[PDB]
This record gives structure tokens, C-alpha cells and sequence, in this order.
């Protein structure tokens, strides 16, 4: 046989990016997979040539990112690639997410599959927020406070696991150093999820938009899907490129280029965009332990649904009903990041509650419902008694 | 900081190297911020002692004054010095220092 | 190393679906065809096709949530004015 | 918040180093530098510049 | 000899058709609160009229006319 | 028809033409974009400003 087949390097390589089989009518959304595998090789080299340069004593962590913007050369492509590379990251996770809601992708037999990756997108929520913290802005500052102090309301333990985090009684010069020592550390975790979660996939395989078998009609990997991939990764840097070097802090907040200060506080105090869904849940409760649990559990609840959906078919493809009610899924979790960069007034308290009822609502009341009716809609269409 | 403090009356001036860059609007903001003083404030607000009126502040009363007025300077190469043109420029200086 | 659980997709030769008879298959080289003779009459006529079948679908949840989002702002808009003093001071007590 | 509170928009002016392809006007930078010295340094400081 | 550019555009505009109206509904609104605490109960009362919205009324529209003449005219 | 046999056939000719290609592309594409760059902004630079006040 041919020496990539029988070696036991190349037998791996061979056998996942080669001579794969692949179902002939997959579309340009299952293209995302790949992009996020370069989006992780980008972070993880652009933060090493500059982790070369940094400083994370609390004194010297603002001043050595500037330091790095001005005096290292290719300093600022460094920075602004790796500020704009992760807000990109992110954008393509929920793509890749709600193509798996809108296909059927969760099911079985790709339950396991289903799970690891929701334990990625726990671990890149951690890794991206530690990461804003190094820089020592103000919103830096005063993000890990009220992040922090939210495990206070852990009845018996919370003021223990506080002091713990940060290493004293305020966010102080031992919370910066070990939240850098942690970033580096979770991005190489991430890569063993990473190869966790295509050893799940290799055993089944991928689904198709039809949502019926495809071992009658597959076509291998080399040729026709690595020049497939190539198209997405060219308008992947064309777009990047565009924000890095003639817009590189529109997705930014300006108050994070004034020095952190503890005494003066900022008038609006909010995440990047990315995780302001999750900070309109939190603010809905008006309980703080209540809150704090009601937001973990927005990121738990997709975990119920190979459970609660009651359909003997896959995918949304021939579903009037479910295709309607899952671009109002889509859109209530716009309204929940506009909800939360406003500021608590009338009638944006409101607006907060009905939309987080709506969103844990789709997965536990909706779904089951609509499928139930859709089964026998189908059944009655066609026989005849 | 104690000395800085001392002679502004208690208001503290803000380093400038990084102002263009820190604040929402840019260069559209620092030059209306300084063309932007009216010669007496709008009826019915009332000022606390050591302070001035400005629209584009948040709040609308800074601790500055006014410190921009014609011909206080002669440029070299012989540009007309008025008060508009001193705004341009800083802003422009000022943005180099930022980026 | 041993044999693991068995699945639903096999390997080149073994893929697991059903015996297939009397289905014939053809093809042409790519070589052997013009350039590219796809991109138009794709970008006009089969494009507004796949968009009219599927536009209703997302634009009618669209028109409902942007709908509330500006009659949420026109009322704060409202509230915080000289003319809506008066009932900012009711709906907060 | 009350609009006095936020504060009033900054309109838009046409500076001639916005663009893609555009640089700054480098006669105004010196000139600029020269309103810094005589006017602002007195009660500001510009310490990241060399 | 030459004086400010952005005061002969400003004062300009006041007499255009949106700007003469912008005005009187700013001054008549200045003469309401002439009075309305010169009354007694000075600090005492809840609330009391500013003129602060008329104000700005005037002043972005009056911003929004000079905003892309201006720097035709400096160097 | 001899375009093949010699200019595409091997592929030592055409990782050698490709890699002897790019460097040839770098220098000769860099003159021309920092050439129109700039005249597109002439005045404006500092170059400029010190030819006027010598
Ligand atoms: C911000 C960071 C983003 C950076 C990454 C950008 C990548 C995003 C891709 C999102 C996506 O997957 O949408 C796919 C969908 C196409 O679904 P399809 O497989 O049925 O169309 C095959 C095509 O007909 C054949 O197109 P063909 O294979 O012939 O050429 C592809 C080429 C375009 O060719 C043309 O000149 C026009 C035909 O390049 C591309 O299309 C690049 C891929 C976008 O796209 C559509 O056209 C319709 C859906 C619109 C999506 C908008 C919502 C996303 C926000
Ligand atoms: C944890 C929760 C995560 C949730 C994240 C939610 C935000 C993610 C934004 C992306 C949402 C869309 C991705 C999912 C769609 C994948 C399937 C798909 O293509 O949509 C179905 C529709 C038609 O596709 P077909 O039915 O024709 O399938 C056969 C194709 N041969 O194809 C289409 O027509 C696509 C049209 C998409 C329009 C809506 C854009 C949504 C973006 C709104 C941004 C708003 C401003 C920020
Ligand atoms: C999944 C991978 C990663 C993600 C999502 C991520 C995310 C982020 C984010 C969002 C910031 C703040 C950006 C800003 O506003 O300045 C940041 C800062 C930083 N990150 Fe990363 N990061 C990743 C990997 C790494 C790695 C592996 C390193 C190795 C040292 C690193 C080093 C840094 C440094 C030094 C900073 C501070 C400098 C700066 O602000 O740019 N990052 N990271
Ligand atoms: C670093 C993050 C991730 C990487 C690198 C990654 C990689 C991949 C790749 C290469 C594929 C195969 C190609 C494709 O379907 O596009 C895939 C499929 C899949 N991924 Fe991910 N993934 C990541 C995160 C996630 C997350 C966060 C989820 C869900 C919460 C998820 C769920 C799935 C599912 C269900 C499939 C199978 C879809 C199908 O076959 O129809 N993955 N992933
Ligand atoms: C052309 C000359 C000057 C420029 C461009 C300038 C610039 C600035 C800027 C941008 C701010 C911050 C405004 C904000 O945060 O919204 C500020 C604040 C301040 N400046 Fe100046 N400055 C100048 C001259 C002066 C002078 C001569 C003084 C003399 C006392 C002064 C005293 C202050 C004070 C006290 C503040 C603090 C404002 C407050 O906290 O309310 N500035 N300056
Ligand atoms: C469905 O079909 C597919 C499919 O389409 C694809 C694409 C893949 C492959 C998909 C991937 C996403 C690939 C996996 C990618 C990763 C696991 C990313 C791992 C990245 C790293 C480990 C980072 C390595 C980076 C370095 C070591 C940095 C080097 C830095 C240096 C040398 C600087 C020196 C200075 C200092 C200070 C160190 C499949 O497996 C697959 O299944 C069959
Ligand atoms: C999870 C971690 C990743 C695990 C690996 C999966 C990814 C694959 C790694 C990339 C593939 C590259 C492998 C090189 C292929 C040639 C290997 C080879 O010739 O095998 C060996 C020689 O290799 C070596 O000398 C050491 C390999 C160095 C590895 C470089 C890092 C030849 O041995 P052969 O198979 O021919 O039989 C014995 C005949 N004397
Ligand atoms: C120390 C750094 C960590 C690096 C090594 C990674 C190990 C992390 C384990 C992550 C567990 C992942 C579970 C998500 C899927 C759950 C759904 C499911 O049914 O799958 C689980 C997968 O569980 C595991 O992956 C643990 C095996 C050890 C891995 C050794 C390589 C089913 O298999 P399992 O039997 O192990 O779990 C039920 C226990 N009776």
C-alpha cells in the first residue's frame, strides 16, 4: 500500500484530511469548523511574540502594552490582530452553534459530540475575560470587581472563595500576575477539547442539510473540500485585514486607554459585546444568588436539548412551524446584547425580563410542543380513514 | 498628583498623550469642547463656585476655563493665529501623540 | 489494539447504506468543458428564486423585534424630556 | 439619562487626515506642537512622547 | 485684521430661516424663568425650569450647517 | 503547444518558477504602491514642509 496509509504519522493525516468521506451536498456552513482552527493558531502565535515583551506587575501592565504599540516594531499589527482576532473567534462559534440548532446536529448518534463543545465555549468565555483583565484599563479594573464579587452569594463559602481569587481584599497587583499565568495555560486546554471533539466526529461522521443518510453518495476530502475551505479562509484575512488596519478599534471601548484607577469609578460599567447577552440575564433577577445561578444556567440549558425534541425528523429543513421559531430565537438574543449596554431605566427592565423568559422558554416549553404538532400533521396529510 | 491638585482647585488636569484615543468622538470632540464656551451660561442653571459652562461636557460644567483667544501666538510661517485655527492644530498634534 | 463499538459509517468500499442495482452513472472531464459557464444566469434568475422562497421566514421575526426596540427608545426618549417629567415620577415609585 | 447629563454630540468635521489613503498634514503637527508649548504645558503634561 | 471663522458662520446662520425660530423659543423661555424662583422658596422647592433643551435645539442645528463649511476656510 | 512540455510540465520548474517569482513580485510591487502613495498625498508630508522652510 501506499506509504500514507502504512505509516503511523501519516495514517492520521490520511485518514482525517485526505481520504475522508464526505457527504456530497454539505454547504458553505459547515465551513466554520475550519476557520475556527485558524482563528486559535492566530491567538496563540500573536500572544507569544508579545508575551516576550510584557510586564504583569500592576505598575508596569498598562505602560508595557503601550510600550509595545510604540517602541517593538511590528508591535501594534501584533496587537490590533490579536484585539480583533478574538472578537472574530467569537462570531464564528455562534454561527457554527446555530447551525447545529437549525440542522439537527445535536442528535443522536452526535450526542457526545454535542457536549464537548459545549465545554469549549465555557473554557473561551474564561480565556477571553482573564485576558482583558491583563491590560489594567479602567473597564478592566472595574469588570473583574463585579465579576468577582458575585461568588459572594454562594451561601457559606462565598466570602472565602472571594479572597481566595483575588489573593487579598481588593482586585490588586496578585490578581494581575496569576490572571496572565492562567491565560497562557487554558488556550493549550482548549486544544485538547479541540482534538477530543473531531475523535467524536471521525466515528459517525458529518450530517448533511437533508437530514437522511449519506453513505449512498460520498466524495473524499483532497481536491474538493480543501479548495472549498481555501474560498472562506481568503475572505476570512480580507475582513480581518480591513479591521486591522483601517478600523482597529471600532469594537472597543474607549475608557480602556485610561489608566485603571480604584478611586474614581467609570459612569457606565460593561463587557465586550460578546458577553453582554449574558450580562442582561444576570441584571433580570432582582435576587443576587438568583442571578448568578439563572446565568450559568443560559449556557447549561443546551444541554437538554436532545431530550426535549420529539420529532422523527432531522433538521429544520422541511419545518414551516420550526423554522419560524427559530429566527425568533435568533433575534431575542440581539435584543438581549442591546439590553444589556444600556443603562437600568424604564422600560429597558421590562424589555429584559420578557426576552430572558422567551429565551429559556424555547428550549424547555417550545420545541416539544411545535414537534409534537408537526408529527402528526404529517401522519394525517397522508393516510386515509 | 498633590502639588497638580493645589493649583487648580482640587481638579486634577488629565495627562494628554493618549486623550484622543480615550474619549468617545475623537477629534470632533476635543475641538468643540475648546470653540465650544458660550460667553454666559443658559438661564437657570446655576454654577458652583469655580467652574464654567460647557454644552459638550458631560454635565456641562468643567473645571477649565477658556484659554483659547485670538492672537495669542505668531506662527512662523505666518498663518493667521485666530482662535479656530489654534484648535486645529493641537487636535492634529494631539492625535500624532496618540497614534 | 482491539475492535470498538460499531457505527453507521464505514470505510471506502464498506459504507454501511444498502445494496445498490440498476442505477448507471455518467460524467464529462473538466478539462473538456468551457470555463466557468455557471456564475450567470445563477446570479439573476435561480438566486431570486432561493430568495423568495425563504425570505418570509426571517423577516416578519425581524420586522416584530425592531418594531419594539424604536417604541422602547421613543418612550425613554419621552421620559427623560421637560414634557415627561411628570410621568418619569410615577412609573418608578 | 437627561441629555445635559450624556452630554451634547460633537458634530462632523472634515478633517484631512480621515480617508484610507490619507495622511496627516505634517506643517500642522509642527504648528500644533508650538500651541502646546506656549499655552497648554503650563498645566498639562504629555509624559509618553519622547 | 482677520477675525474668528467659525463666529462669521455662526452669526450667518442665525438669520436663516430655521435659525430665526430657534431663537425666540429660547429667549421667551429665558423671560419665564426671570421669575420663577425670584419668588419665595428659593432652595427649598423640588424642582425648577431650566433652559438647557432650548439651548441645545438652537446649537446642533446650528452645528450642523457650519460642520462641513468650516475647514474650507482655515489653512 | 510546447507552453506545457517545458513552461507547466515539471513541477520543478514550477516551485523554482513560483519561489524565483515571488521575490522579483515583492521588490517591484513595494516601489510602485509606495510611489503612488505618496504623490496621491504630496504637500502634506514632511519632506514637503522642510522644502519650504530651508
Ligand atoms: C465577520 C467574520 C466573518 C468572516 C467569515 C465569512 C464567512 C461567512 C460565511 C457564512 C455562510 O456560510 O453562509 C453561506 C451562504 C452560502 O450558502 P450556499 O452554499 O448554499 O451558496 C453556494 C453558492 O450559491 C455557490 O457559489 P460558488 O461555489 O459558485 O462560489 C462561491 C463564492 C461566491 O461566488 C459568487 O460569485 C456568487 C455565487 O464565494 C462564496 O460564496 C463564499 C462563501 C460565503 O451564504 C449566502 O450567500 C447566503 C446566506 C447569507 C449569510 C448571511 C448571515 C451571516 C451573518
Ligand atoms: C448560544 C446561542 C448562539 C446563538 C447565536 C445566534 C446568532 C448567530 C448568527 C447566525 C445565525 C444564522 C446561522 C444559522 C443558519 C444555518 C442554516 C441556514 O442556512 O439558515 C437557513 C436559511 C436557508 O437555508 P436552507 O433551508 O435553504 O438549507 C438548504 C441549503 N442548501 O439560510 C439563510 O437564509 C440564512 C439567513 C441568515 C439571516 C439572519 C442573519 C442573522 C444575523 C443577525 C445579525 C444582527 C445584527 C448584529
Ligand atoms: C483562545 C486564545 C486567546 C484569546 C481568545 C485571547 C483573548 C485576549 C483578549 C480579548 C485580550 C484583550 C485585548 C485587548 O483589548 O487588548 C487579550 C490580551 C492579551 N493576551 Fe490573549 N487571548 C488568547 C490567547 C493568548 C495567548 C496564548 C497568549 C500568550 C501569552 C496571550 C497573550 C495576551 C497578552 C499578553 C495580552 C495583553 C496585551 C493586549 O492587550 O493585547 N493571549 N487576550
Ligand atoms: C474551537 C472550537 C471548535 C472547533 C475548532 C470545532 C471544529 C469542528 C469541525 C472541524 C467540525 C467538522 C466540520 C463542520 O461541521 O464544520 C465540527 C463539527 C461540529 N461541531 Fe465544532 N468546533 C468547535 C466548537 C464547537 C462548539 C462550541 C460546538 C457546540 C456547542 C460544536 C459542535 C459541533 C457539532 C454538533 C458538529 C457536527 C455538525 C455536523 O456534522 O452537522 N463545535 N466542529
Ligand atoms: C489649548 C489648551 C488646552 C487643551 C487643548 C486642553 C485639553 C484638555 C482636555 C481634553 C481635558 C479633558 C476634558 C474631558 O475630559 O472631557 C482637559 C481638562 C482640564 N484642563 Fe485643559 N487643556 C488646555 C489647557 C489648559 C489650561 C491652560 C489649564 C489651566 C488651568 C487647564 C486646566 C484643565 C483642568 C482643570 C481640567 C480638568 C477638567 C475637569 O476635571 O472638569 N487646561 N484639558
Ligand atoms: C470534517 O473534516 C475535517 C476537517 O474539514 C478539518 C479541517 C479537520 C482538522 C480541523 C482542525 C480545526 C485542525 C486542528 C487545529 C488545532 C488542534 C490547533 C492547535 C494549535 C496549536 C497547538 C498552536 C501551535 C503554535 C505554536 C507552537 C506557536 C509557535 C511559536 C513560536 C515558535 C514563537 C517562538 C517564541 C516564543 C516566546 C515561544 C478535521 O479533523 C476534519 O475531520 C475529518
Ligand atoms: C496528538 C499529538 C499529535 C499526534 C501526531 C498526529 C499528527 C501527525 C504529525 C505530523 C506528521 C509528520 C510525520 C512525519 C512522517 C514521516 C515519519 C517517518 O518517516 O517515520 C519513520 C522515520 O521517522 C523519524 O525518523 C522520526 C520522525 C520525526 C517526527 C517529526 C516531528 C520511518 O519509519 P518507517 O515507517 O518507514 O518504517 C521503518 C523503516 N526503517
Ligand atoms: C488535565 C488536563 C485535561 C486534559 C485531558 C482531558 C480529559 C477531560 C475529560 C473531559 C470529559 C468530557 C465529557 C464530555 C462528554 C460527556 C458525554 C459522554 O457520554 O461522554 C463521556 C466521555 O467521558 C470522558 O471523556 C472521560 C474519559 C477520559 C478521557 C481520557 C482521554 C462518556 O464516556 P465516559 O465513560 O468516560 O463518561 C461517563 C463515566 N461513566
Amino acid at each position: 500500500m501506499a506509504f500514507r496509509k502504512s505509516n503511523v504519522y501519516l495514517s492520521l493525516v490520511n485518514s482525517y484530511i485526505i481520504d475522508s468521506p464526505q457527504p456530497s451536498s454539505i454547504n458553505y456552513w459547515w465551513n466554520m469548523g475550519s476557520l475556527l482552527g485558524l482563528c486559535l493558531v492566530i491567538q496563540i502565535v500573536t500572544g507569544i511574540f508579545m508575551a516576550m515583551h510584557y510586564s504583569s506587575n500592576i505598575e508596569l501592565a498598562f505602560s508595557s502594552v503601550e510600550h509595545i504599540m510604540r517602541d517593538v516594531h511590528n508591535g501594534y499589527i501584533l496587537r490590533y490582530l490579536h484585539a480583533n482576532g478574538a472578537s472574530f473567534f467569537f462570531m464564528v462559534m455562534f454561527m457554527h452553534m446555530a447551525k447545529g440548532l437549525y440542522y439537527g446536529s445535536y442528535r443522536s448518534p452526535r450526542v457526545t459530540l454535542w457536549n464537548v463543545g459545549v465545554i469549549i465555549f465555557i473554557l473561551t468565555i474564561a480565556t477571553a475575560f482573564l485576558g482583558y483583565c491583563c491590560v489594567y484599563g479602567q473597564m478592566s479594573h472595574w469588570g473583574a470587581t463585579v465579576i468577582t464579587n458575585l461568588f459572594s452569594a454562594i451561601p457559606f463559602v462565598g466570602n472565602d472563595i472571594v479572597s481566595w481569587l483575588w489573593g487579598g481584599f481588593s482586585v490588586s497587583n496578585p490578581t494581575i500576575q496569576r490572571f496572565f499565568a492562567l491565560h497562557y495555560l487554558v488556550p493549550f486546554i482548549i486544544a485538547a477539547m479541540v482534538i477530543m471533539h473531531l475523535m467524536a466526529l471521525h466515528i459517525h461522521g458529518s450530517s448533511n442539510p437533508l437530514g437522511i443518510t449519506g453513505n449512498l453518495d460520498r466524495i473524499p476530502m483532497h481536491s474538493y473540500f480543501i479548495f472549498k475551505d481555501l474560498v472562506t479562509v481568503f475572505l476570512f484575512m480580507l475582513i480581518l485585514a480591513l479591521f486591522v488596519f483601517y478600523s482597529p478599534n471600532t469594537l472597543g471601548h474607549p475608557d480602556n486607554y485610561i489608566p485603571g484607577n480604584p478611586l474614581v469609578t467609570p459612569a457606565s460599567i460593561v463587557p465586550e459585546w460578546y458577553l453582554l447577552p449574558f450580562y442582561a440575564i444576570l441584571r433580570s433577577i432582582p435576587d443576587k444568588l438568583l442571578g448568578v445561578i439563572t446565568m450559568f444556567a443560559a449556557i447549561l440549558v443546551l444541554l437538554v436539548l436532545p431530550f426535549t425534541d420529539r420529532s422523527v425528523v432531522r433538521g429544520n429543513t422541511f419545518k414551516v412551524l420550526s423554522k419560524f421559531f427559530f429566527f425568533i430565537f435568533v433575534f431575542n438574543f440581539v435584543l438581549l446584547g442591546q439590553i444589556g449596554a444600556c443603562h437600568v431605566e424604564v422600560p429597558y427592565v421590562l424589555m429584559g425580563q420578557i426576552a430572558t423568559f422567551i429565551y429559556f422558554a424555547y428550549f424547555l416549553i417550545i420545541v416539544p410542543v411545535i414537534s409534537t404538532i408537526e408529527n402528526v400533521l404529517f401522519y394525517i396529510g397522508r393516510v386515509n380513514k | 498628583e498633590q502639588a497638580a491638585r493645589a493649583a487648580n482647585q482640587g481638579a486634577l488636569p488629565p495627562d494628554l498623550s493618549l486623550i484622543v484615543k480615550a474619549r468617545h468622538g475623537g477629534c470632533d470632540y476635543i475641538f468643540s469642547l475648546l470653540t465650544g464656551y458660550p460667553d454666559e451660561p443658559p438661564a437657570g442653571v446655576a454654577l458652583p463656585p469655580g467652574s464654567n459652562y460647557n454644552p459638550y461636557f458631560p454635565g456641562g460644567s468643567i473645571a477649565m476655563a477658556r484659554v483659547l483667544f485670538d492672537d495669542m501666538v505668531e506662527y512662523e510661517d505666518g498663518t493667521p493665529a485666530t482662535t479656530s485655527q489654534m484648535a486645529k492644530d493641537v487636535t492634529t498634534f494631539l492625535n500624532w501623540c496618540a497614534e | 489494539g482491539p475492535p470498538s463499538g460499531k457505527t453507521y459509517m464505514g470505510w471506502w468500499g464498506h459504507m454501511g447504506g444498502p445494496k445498490q442495482k440498476g442505477i448507471t452513472s455518467y460524467a464529462v472531464s473538466p478539462y473538456a468543458q468551457k470555463p466557468l459557464q455557471g456564475i450567470f444566469h445563477n446570479a439573476v434568475f435561480n438566486s431570486f428564486r432561493r430568495f423568495k422562497s425563504q425570505f418570509l421566514y426571517v423577516l416578519i421575526p425581524a420586522g416584530i423585534y425592531w418594531y419594539w426596540w424604536k417604541n422602547g427608545n421613543e418612550y425613554n426618549e419621552f421620559l427623560y424630556s421637560k414634557a415627561g417629567r411628570e410621568e418619569l415620577e410615577r412609573v418608578n415609585v | 439619562m437627561t441629555a445635559a447629563e450624556h452630554g451634547l454630540h460633537a458634530p462632523a468635521y472634515a478633517w484631512s487626515h480621515n480617508g484610507p489613503f490619507e495622511t496627516f498634514d505634517h506643517a500642522s503637527i509642527r504648528r500644533g506642537y508650538q500651541v502646546y508649548r506656549e499655552v497648554c504645558a503650563a498645566c498639562h503634561s504629555l509624559d509618553r512622547v519622547a | 485684521e482677520v477675525t474668528d471663522q467659525l463666529e462669521d458662520l455662526r452669526e450667518h446662520f442665525k438669520n436663516t430661516e430655521e435659525g430665526k425660530a430657534l431663537v425666540h423659543h429660547y429667549e421667551e423661555c429665558a423671560e419665564r424663568v426671570k421669575i420663577q424662583q425670584q419668588q419665595p422658596g428659593y432652595a427649598d422647592l423640588e424642582h425648577k425650569e431650566d433652559c438647557v433643551e432650548e439651548f441645545f435645539h438652537l446649537q446642533h442645528y446650528l452645528d450642523t450647517a457650519t460642520a462641513p463649511r468650516l475647514f474650507d476656510k482655515l489653512k | 503547444s510546447s507552453l506545457y512540455k517545458t513552461f507547466f510540465k515539471r513541477n520543478a520548474v514550477f516551485v523554482g518558477t513560483i519561489f524565483a517569482g515571488a521575490f522579483v513580485f515583492q521588490t517591484v510591487f513595494d516601489t510602485a504602491i509606495t510611489s503612488w502613495y505618496e504623490n496621491h498625498n504630496k504637500g502634506k508630508l514632511w519632506k514637503d514642509v522642510k522644502a519650504r522652510i530651508a
